[PDB]
């Protein structure tokens, strides 16, 4: 069990993985190609929608959680008023709160602006 | 010719994959569109500078 040499520290075995793990050499790569989906996706908002569906792991029955969601929702709108009309929504900051509660990090109401806007009255237009 | 050389099939792509999207943008009556170019090189040359060397 306990062993030291002459210095009086102590010397212990370290635990390695003895055998190879083919599974190991096969998922360890990442593809290098995916920069505009990610950014795609964040911009779109399925980021959420991810987030959404995680949320409902960790739940028993999904009326209950809008239930929860909505009450907590309205709850965020009466303490401030002049907070969630635009840019920030209640139900998405009650998301956010939510996930970030479980120890990830996600912007605050998934709002997002637009860097590249050029003027305050330019809107961008949707190429359908 | 063949004098036991092998030839080796090389792709001569520094740059691995290019894309453009178009962001179009309004102001009643100032349709101004702005590019975006996304590069990507395999380490040869930045992606600044293919972008001047194209």
């Amino acid at each position: 069990g306990i062993q030291r040499d002459d210095n009086g520290r102590r010397i212990w075995r370290r635990r390695t993985l003895t055998k190879k793990d083919d599974m190991l050499r096969y998922k360890l790569q990442r593809v290098p190609f995916v920069e505009e989906q990610v950014r795609k996706i964040k911009e779109v908002g399925k980021v959420m929608t991810m987030d959404i569906e995680r949320l409902l792991l960790s739940e028993d029955n999904r009326f209950e959680f809008v239930n929860s969601v909505a009450a907590e929702a309205t709850e965020y709108v009466e303490k401030n008023r002049d907070e969630y009309g635009g840019t920030k929504k209640a139900i998405f900051h009650v998301l956010s709160n939510r996930v970030n509660d479980l120890g990830f990090d996600r912007p605050e109401a998934y709002a997002e602006s637009d860097p590249y806007k050029p003027g305050p009255g330019y809107l961008k237009e949707y190429y359908t | 010719f063949e004098d036991r050389s092998y030839p080796i099939d090389a792709v001569f792509m520094p740059v691995q994959n290019a894309n453009h999207s178009i962001h179009s943008y309004g102001n009643g009556n100032e349709k101004q569109e702005i590019l975006f170019i996304e590069i990507w090189t395999n380490g040869s040359l930045t992606p600044k500078e293919a972008l001047h060397e194209a």
